[PDB]
RNA sequence: ACUCUGGUUUCUCUUCAGAUCGCAUAAAUCUUUCGCCUUUUACUAAAGAUUUCCGUGGAGAGGAACAACUCUGAGUCUU
RNA sequence: AAGGUAAGUAU
């Protein structure tokens, strides 16, 4: 395979390390919803399109 | 920052600049406990004694004179204008905002030869004085 | 697709806030040294 | 009560109504307008997540639209089988 | 007055969305500036005692 | 050259602009030694396949290794059951290619709606 | 071979999240080390700590579909 | 994205 592909398996496998190794456990929250608090107040309304 | 005059409302700061037919009228907008803001006063304050005979120093709080935000674009953390007057002059600073120095300057000596600048230029008539320095780049190396 | 979804759940806070204190009805806008003394 | 799902046309009406600034029809509603774009990004990202696959035609989704025509969101997140959805991108 | 009774409905909205970690994150810092106050304590409790003795 | 690129080796061991491309310098896969060069790859007993690429073209690209060790194995009456899934499956995909051929080989009324759009769109 | 055993789905609210919340992966700020350096606003790329965002699990609560029978185990379970 | 606003009288 040229170059180029090669070039972009390794920056490919860099940003999967990169991700895999930066990653710290996602934070506790209280679950608060957007688009769940828009239809709450009279200002949004649901359909299907 | 705690010795200049303070300015308490927009008819105040409408005043002063009214007032001083000779001399420019320096203002800075801003807070008192804003770190810019303390640096550019103290500066001011270093300063205020020696352009006495050429310029008078007020200081206005945007949160408590929110009367010239708007006009003004008062949304930096620090603001140093020049009042002529009654005529808001212009500086060719470099930083492409000739309106104001929105910045705090160290040096001592620099503020003195802007205001200088702006006092000569004024006295001539313009609206426009070109500072000394050109303010483009800290000069940092 | 999912790439730039991704970029778009980091760009999204910052458009947001950039907007909403933009089209709001108030706007909103060496010191180290200098500190201590 | 709860609120019900509008007709299509609601939107569709409302949308048309909301044609210019030069018409003086609407002129005051501008805090109620304009003071919810500042979602707009997430508009952006919810139709983009919920795009169509190349083996669908129509992609009906649920969408919540602001009752002046300023915003909609795709209020659906796309939520697949694994499986399925592998093998469909293999097929 | 249907804009003032508007503008406070995107602000609760918008604090109900900060909510999510806001006692979370408003409690961290707390400790933080309590532990960073024993090592370098506020100016003015340094002259506390000068203070006092005018 | 190679022999001097491992002493080489040895002896360093020891001793404005947008950019969308990827330099060709940034690459790591170079390697001196043949054995990290021209890697053996996997075989998978000869009935798997990488990723991706099409099964047809892997086929014509195996060592063929396994295809002699099955041929020399089996036996006669293994042998024909092989020979007839293959015949089946190679019949099958005839009649797909029959049926997935280029316009050229069609007749104006025999075309169908697909290779009507084909030719159309050429 | 018996009587009672009470569902599942779905819409919201309030909290707690250890765990790949997430078999996926962005952005911001700050602090250091750098590479551009020429000034912010953007950056080069590693580290550390934070914030926001796209999503998630558990539990509790409140409505709806549900309409409830019974699943089901508990048992003297029977010839 | 910028650091690229001549200023001045007159309606």
């Amino acid at each position: 395979q040229p170059v180029k592909v090669r070039v972009s398996y390794q920056k490919l496998l860099k940003y999967y390390v990169l991700n895999a190794l930066k990653h710290r456990p996602p934070k506790a929250q209280k679950k608060r919803y957007l688009f769940r608090s828009f239809k709450a107040t009279k200002f949004f309304q649901s359909t299907k399109l | 920052s705690y010795m200049l005059p303070h300015l308490h409302n927009g008819w105040q700061v409408d005043q002063a600049i009214l007032s001083e037919e000779d001399r420019v009228v320096v203002i800075r907008f801003g807070h008192d406990w804003d770190p810019t803001c303390m640096k550019m006063d103290e500066v001011l304050y270093s300063i205020a004694e020696k352009v006495k005979n050429f310029a008078v120093i007020y200081l206005v709080d945007i949160t408590e004179v929110p009367d010239f935000n708007k006009m003004y674009e008062l949304y930096d953390p620090c603001t140093v204008m020049f009042f002529f007057r009654n005529k808001h002059i212009m500086i060719d600073l470099g930083t492409g905002n000739n309106n104001k120095i929105n910045w705090a300057m160290e040096d001592k000596q620099e503020m003195v030869d802007i205001i200088e600048t702006v006092y000569r230029g004024a006295r001539k008539g313009r609206g426009l004085v070109v500072s000394p320095k050109d303010y483009s780049t800290k000069y940092r190396y | 697709w999912r790439v730039w979804l991704f970029f778009m759940r980091g760009i999204t806070p910052l458009l947001e806030r950039w907007l909403g204190n933009l089209l709001a009805r108030q706007f909103e806008g060496q010191r180290v040294e200098s500190h201590f003394d | 009560a709860q609120k019900e799902d509008m007709p299509p046309e609601h939107v569709r009406k409302i949308i048309r109504d909301h044609g210019d600034m030069t018409n003086r029809k609407f002129r005051h509603d501008k805090r109620v307008y304009l003071g919810a774009l500042k979602y707009m990004p997430h508009a952006v990202l919810k139709l983009l997540e919920n795009m169509p696959m190349p083996w669908e035609q129509i992609r009906d989704v649920p969408v919540l639209y602001h009752i002046t025509g300023a915003i909609s969101f795709v209020n659906e997140i796309p939520w697949v089988i694994e499986p399925v959805y592998i093998s469909q991108w293999g097929s | 007055k249907d804009d003032e009774e508007a503008d406070a409905i995107y602000a609760a909205l918008d604090k109900r969305m900060d909510e999510r970690r806001k006692e979370r994150r408003e409690q961290r810092e707390k400790e933080e500036i309590e532990k960073y106050r024993m090592e370098r304590p506020k100016i003015q409790q340094q002259f506390s005692d000068l203070k006092r003795k005018l | 050259k190679d022999k001097s690129k491992e002493l080489h080796a040895i002896k360093e061991r020891y001793l404005r602009k947008f950019v969308f491309e990827w330099d060709a310098s940034e690459d790591t896969s170079i390697d001196y030694n043949p054995l990290y060069k021209e890697r053996h790859q996997v075989q998978l007993l000869g009935r798997g396949f990488i990723a991706g690429i099409d099964l047809k073209q892997q086929k014509r690209e195996q060592s063929r290794f396994y295809g002699d060790l099955m041929e020399k194995r089996r036996t006669l009456e293994e042998k024909e059951q092989e020979e007839a899934r293959l015949r089946k499956l190679r019949k099958k995909e005839a009649k797909q290619r029959w049926d997935d051929r280029h316009w050229s080989q069609k007749k104006l009324d025999e075309m169908t709606d697909r290779d009507w759009r084909i030719f159309r769109e050429d």
